[PDB]
């Protein structure tokens, strides 16, 4: 191919001549070394090039080659609980090849393993007329994940050859008679990070998502292809949630982003995710993971490509049929090495420094994730569920990334600091957070759960909602200046607080919490404030109610702690209650 | 003579520039065909001598300068026009999206359209009855006219937008709206709630509808408008049609125009916002209005959501420099579960005086509207003081105005999103919004109407 | 050879084989030699910065040598007892150091992978620090401060009073100064030999008046050395870094230089890769035995956190330490605020087997009792002051106590971890039992 010629090193800033058959937004290896650039600007034969690796010790004269190609992804049979970087470039294989604890400069390793044998099992029989998403066969990856080998966009042909048998990602497979002619295909396919993957139909998504966490999918329920933003003051909570979505989800893959981050802080993913281990089958959380682990050091291209890289990945396993959820912490640490470049390529600067086209970038990233029907003949359907944190300075959300953020979602779950030092997490506002999905999924949920639970969740609002009201009255007046009725409900918004939205991620057993488990619990909270609701209606005082309810209210703070297998612990409380209530 | 040429000389970002050339005009539309197939469409900037600046809609990503050719169209960006556009959805760019039968257009209109001569104009005076009292009393509208709402993030003005397009039609007469909806860089979400309520209603049947998202490129934001209006000036001056014009989200629209200057490497103005914020507004509000000699009209209902709630902000402050008034939507009033959420006083409109009067109600609530206006302020001024103080100044003459409100915004200016009322019953139910205030009260020139009902 | 001599810069024509970064030496016409630094390099020409700068230099008689590689770092274990320049040369009137080997001082990238948890404690002495914001082995934790704030004293007690219990093998201390005042970086030499810190610390002095080249390879000289003691001789290095700010500024002279367009308030746009590159030379390290850790010190310009450097640094540290103007004017010393300040490593270096059991239970009571007591103050003053709560009453005077007695240590003051405990006890013995957050076996320590 041809070969570029170094004319000026400046900076971060390298020029070079003959590069006449070179394109826009190429990745090209600069210098002797070759370390890592990317073309940004061409004038004839002299391309601009932007080298996110230290350019000391490099002048001209020096070569310059283009890979050809964008900022891509390798998408093929051994990427599942791989830990790569913004550019993919795989770290366990650094460490095992290059016997350091350091990202060698100008050092160029494949993503997957193109030596590795896979066993290909062949599912299409040959003649068959085939289009882009279609299924030729599949691979076992893991115990329970089947890896779906489909054949990429812009193919279109029939099927000559194809069989069974033990490849590499390198071996041709299978061979589709074109219109221009012969095409060998490969388990292994290339797309460039920056562009979508094509799908059928967009969908709506309307099918509610497990995460565990009683404050989340009760009140602010994110649906299978929805968007939902965490902003924040620092030490809130946001990571914890990130941390807890992304090993608890009823999803089948997961793509985290550390996007990123801080050196020590991309430490707890990296040992935590590989030690956790699903009951039922006996695997680790890593072995249905993708992992994008960004510390701050990381070149600033892979930091703003970090979430590209990672729902180009979801896109790639959306397309087979599966449920993805993709974890973004944090997009304003992505944001700010947006704002990098937009200095760096010296562009018009928009609101705060940031540029013009942040909100547009934020809108073509949530726009990706959804609920689709992907190409082929099965016509399946598959979702993106986009979590995203958000850190803005000072936990102002009426900032550029926050703002543009919930321009384009439907879920925000807004951190408050006051309650993160009530040791109340998570520090969700229940008064400032909403979900656009709240009265689909409540739908959704009375069905498959044959309950009045859409008014469970009204009713648990209006009394948060009133708790909000009366306090006020508590502040300006005595506290016994609120009638019997008002005292109660107070009562009851406390135990709604710290009997449920208050979840430790830490407890063994609180750190998850079933849908069953999440009516129950909430079934119990209310059925005593009906209950002593309709006592104070038969003469009933506070006081005595109170005093005489202090073993079954104790029973309710610790149903949290209930084991999933005795939920009936939990039901049996309700009788306590009525029987307790009733004496009184 | 077809043009192409294969030599581009530069790419800088998002700018191009191609040599050698000759014959290419001033925002001429271009065609870049990619070396896999792709075609991305782009728009001349400006031409020195043998040169072109282009700017390609789609970005200049991945794009070759041996390997690649450009196509001049010899004609700016245009629209395919036909008989066959209504029952359809279109692009940003008005390519069908809908997946039903593609249309021979008869023939191609510049999106720019042309300025009408303004002694050519015929002034807007036909009262159309929208059915919510709010705007049919106090802010009405008229056929030819440009009445924006202006709302916030959260608020029900896509409800507003639906009911309008629902009840809104001209007294005493068989004309029924032909609707052109213009959904501007919203999500997929938010354009399947149009699409939805469009089917269930049937006004799908009778519009036609324009769907530019969010995450299509920023140029095709700003083409939409334009694309809609140049659909909406054919059916109207070509069929004859009354064409009623509604988009959102204009704020969308200004985002992207902002965003597209900043990469042409313009100076901001005020807020950051282009120079030509007004003038670029302009081109697309003043496209309303009728014409002598010519049947049908076309009338525009703007949306946009304030940044911040503030009102002084670029996008609504120079929107309503420009259009004839406007509709405000305030969260105080929402959160009181009032849909629609109309705060009367900010509000007004420009062409309500040939309005009234003459299609309603020969000054029977014509004569009101200064009153309602003139009274609700002082009741405003009165129920503040009375709420956080004490006992008002007078319980005759300054709580009485308090009186006024609370009901006559939970009931007078209530309505529903779902729910059509026609003028006479909203001057029906307005003598008896008037709940409840003496004769003492009303300060009108008249005694005659304050006696016929109560 | 010289073409151009543009105030400090210089432009050399017949480069071949130059490459960015690569040091020149100047032969004058006076035999003066001066040494300076490719700042960017064409095929024809090559701009260059010298060191000792460009004054009374003919253009037309001056010969100009390139000695085909960049700043190096003379390494050794005999750096300990040392002081060095910015540019690593001896400022002590010491014995020139033979070298075990030359260094680049840009370093390597550590893998996001390779690292380990946060351990063991560091105890820097002070009451606000070890107990609130704890400085663990690997953290990255900096010193947010502002002009005219003691953030000289602080430094000068941290690198004083730190030290690793129990077990002292191959703890040493790296400080670097940033284009500060002579007094200034006098003040740290000296109280470096006058308390014997010196004996295991090693020193790299970088002044205001020194060229912005120098500025900003100072502080790549020292974690260079820092990651040399580290790696290679398995010690538990702590660095000391300030100040920031005036890194900062000096790329912003560096960057007009080669014309490039500003960025945000001023700062070169690569500004966040920078600070990133150089704060992220540290933490544990998986199959080494030694680390780094360190103590970046800036000052926000204007007491600004929406500051570039204050803010970007965030984005990198595992938390800050706030100085505050209010706390110092009113004679806290160190005028700590633990509101804002944070730590986000403090756990895995607390409990038991390291400080005391009782170490994360009276944080968190410290804190809830510190910022109640401080509101309830603020109502004193608005209402009556006269008929607060009887409660309410002990915890201002509580909130007074904690910011005079327990945060105003002293500048010269060392408290172990033990005696900050006990002292927090005794403060947390003005409320009662009923208001506290400890459990009920924390009755050991009343
Ligand atoms: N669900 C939770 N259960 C228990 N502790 C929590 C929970 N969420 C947050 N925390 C505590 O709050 C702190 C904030 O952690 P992190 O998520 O990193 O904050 P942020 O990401 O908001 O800066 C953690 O150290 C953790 O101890
Ligand atoms: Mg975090």
């Amino acid at each position: 191919m041809q070969i570029g010629k170094i004319i000026k090193v400046s900076g971060p800033l390298v020029m070079a001549e003959n590069m006449s058959e070179a394109c826009i937004q190429d990745m090209c290896l600069v210098g002797d070394l070759g370390v890592i650039g990317e073309i940004i600007e061409m004038r004839q034969d002299v391309a601009s090039i932007q080298v996110y690796e230290e350019t000391s010790g490099i002048g001209p004269g020096e070569p310059v080659r283009s890979t050809g190609e964008a900022l891509s992804v390798e998408l093929g049979p051994g990427i599942i609980s791989q830990m790569f970087d913004g550019i993919q470039r795989p770290l366990d294989t650094f460490m095992e090849v290059t016997q350091s604890n350091f990202l060698g400069r100008g050092v160029q390793l494949p993503a997957l393993d193109h030596e590795k044998q896979w066993w290909f099992e062949a599912t299409i029989e040959e003649g068959t007329e085939v289009s882009a998403g279609d299924i030729i066969g599949y691979v076992d990856e893991t115990k329970i994940i089947q890896h779906k080998i489909m054949v990429p966009n812009g193919i279109k042909g029939t099927v000559q050859k194809i069989e069974s048998g033990s490849f590499t990602i390198d071996d041709p497979i299978c061979v589709i008679e074109t219109e221009q002619g012969l095409k060998e295909l490969t388990m292994m396919q290339k797309w460039p990070v920056r562009r979508g993957r094509p799908i059928k139909q967009k969908l709506n998504p309307d099918v509610p998502m497990i995460t565990g966490q009683r404050v989340i999918d009760t009140f602010f329920p994110v649906t299978k292809g929805g968007a939902a933003a965490v902003p924040g003051p620092f030490g809130a909570g946001k990571t914890v949630v990130q941390h807890q979505i992304a090993k608890w989800s009823d999803v089948d893959l997961v793509v985290y982003v550390g996007c990123g981050e801080r050196g020590n802080e991309m430490t707890d993913v990296v040992n935590e995710f590989p030690e956790l281990i699903d009951p039922n089958t006996g695997e680790s959380l890593m072995e249905r993971t993708v992992l994008i682990a960004n510390t701050s050091n990381m070149p600033v291209a892979a930091r703003e490509a970090s979430i590209y890289t990672g729902i180009t990945i979801a896109e790639y396993f959306r397309d087979m049929g599966y449920d993805v959820a993709i974890m973004a912490d944090s997009t304003s640490r992505w944001a700010e090495a947006l704002r990098e470049m937009s200095g760096r390529l010296e562009e018009m600067p928009g609101d705060e420094g940031y540029p013009a086209y942040l909100g547009s970038r934020l809108a073509e990233y949530y726009e990706r994730s959804g609920r689709v029907i992907a190409l082929g003949s099965d016509q399946r359907e598959g979702s993106i569920t986009a979590i995203s944190a958000v850190s803005p300075s000072g936990g102002d959300i009426s900032e550029p990334v926050t703002q543009n953020t919930l321009r384009v979602v439907k879920v925000f779950w807004g951190l408050d600091s006051s309650l993160a030092q009530k040791r109340h997490f998570p520090s969700i506002n229940w008064i400032q957070s909403y979900s656009l999905y709240s009265t689909e999924v409540g739908r959704y949920m009375d069905q498959i759960l044959q309950q009045d639970w859409s008014d469970m969740v009204t009713e648990g609002m209006r009394i948060l909602q009133e708790e909000e009201q009366l306090n006020e009255i508590v502040r300006l007046v005595g506290i016994d200046s609120l009638s019997d009725n008002d005292r109660l409900t107070l009562e009851v918004a406390k135990s709604i607080r710290e009997d449920y939205l208050q979840q430790n991620a830490f407890d063994d057993v609180d750190t998850f919490t079933s849908r069953e488990k999440q009516f129950n619990m909430l079934k119990v909270i209310l059925t005593f404030g009906k209950e002593a609701r309709k006592a104070l209606s038969l003469g009933a005082y506070f006081n005595e109610i109170m005093e005489g309810t202090v073993a079954v209210r104790e029973r309710i703070s610790r149903s949290k702690y209930i084991p999933e297998e005795e939920l009936a612990k939990i039901s049996s409380i309700n009788e306590e209650i009525k029987e307790t209530i009733q004496l009184i | 003579m077809i043009k192409e040429y294969r030599t581009i000389k530069e790419v800088v970002g998002p700018l191009m520039a191609v040599e050698k050339v000759s014959g290419v005009k001033y925002e001429e539309l271009i065609e870049v065909r990619m070396q896999n197939g792709e075609i991305r469409r782009g728009q001349v900037l400006e031409v020195q001598e043998d040169k072109a600046m282009v700017q390609i809609f789609e970005g200049t990503s991945g794009i070759c300068l041996k390997n690649s050719s450009v196509r001049f169209l010899g004609h700016p960006l245009q629209l395919g026009v036909s008989e066959d556009m209504i029952g359809r959805v279109f692009d940003g760019l008005g390519r069908p999206k809908d997946n039903g039968p593609e249309i021979l257009p008869e023939k191609y209109l510049d999106i720019n359209g042309e300025v009408i001569n303004p002694i050519a104009r015929d002034y807007p005076d036909e009262f159309i009855q929208t059915g919510i009292s709010a705007i049919d009393h106090l802010n009405t509208l008229v056929r030819g006219q440009k009445l924006p709402v202006f709302s916030g993030s959260g608020l029900p003005h896509k409800e507003l937008a639906a009911q309008i397009a629902r009840q809104a039609t001209v007294l005493d007469s068989s004309d029924d709206f032909a609707v052109v909806f213009a959904a501007i860089g919203i999500t997929f979400e938010e354009a399947e709630f149009f699409m939805e309520d469009f089917r269930q209603t049937g006004a799908i049947d009778r519009s036609v509808m324009f769907m530019n998202l969010a995450n299509d490129p920023a140029i095709e934001r700003i083409a939409t408008p334009r694309m809609a209006l140049t659909a909406a000036e054919y059916l109207a001056y070509e069929k004859g049609m009354h064409v009623l014009v509604i988009m959102t989200d204009m704020t969308n629209y200004a985002e992207a125009l902002r965003e597209i200057s900043a990469a042409r490497r313009e100076v901001p103005g005020r807020r950051g916002y282009p120079g030509y914020l007004y003038t670029n507004l302009a081109t697309l509000f003043e496209r309303a209005g009728r014409i002598r000699g010519l049947k049908g009209s076309v009338t525009q209902i703007p949306i946009l959501t304030m940044p911040e709630d503030d009102k002084t902000h670029p996008i609504p402050d120079l929107t309503g420099y420009i259009t004839e008034g406007q509709i405000i939507l305030t969260r105080e009033l929402y959160k009181s579960g009032i849909q629609p959420p109309i705060d009367v006083l900010p509000s007004l409109s420009r062409l309500k005086d040939k309005g009234t009067g003459a299609g309603k109600t020969r000054e029977d609530h014509a004569a009101t509207m200064n009153q309602l206006f003139a009274a609700y302020a002082q009741g405003k001024q009165a129920k503040e003081l009375a709420v956080v103080l004490g006992e008002s100044a007078l319980s005759d003459i300054d709580k009485i105005y308090a009186k006024f409100a609370e009901r006559f915004e939970n009931e007078y200016v209530n309505q529903g999103f779902y729910t059509n009322r026609t003028i006479t019953e909203t001057l029906d139910l307005g003598w008896e919004l008037l709940a409840m205030l003496p004769r003492t009260e009303l300060k009108r020139i008249k005694d005659d109407l304050l006696d016929k009902y109560l």
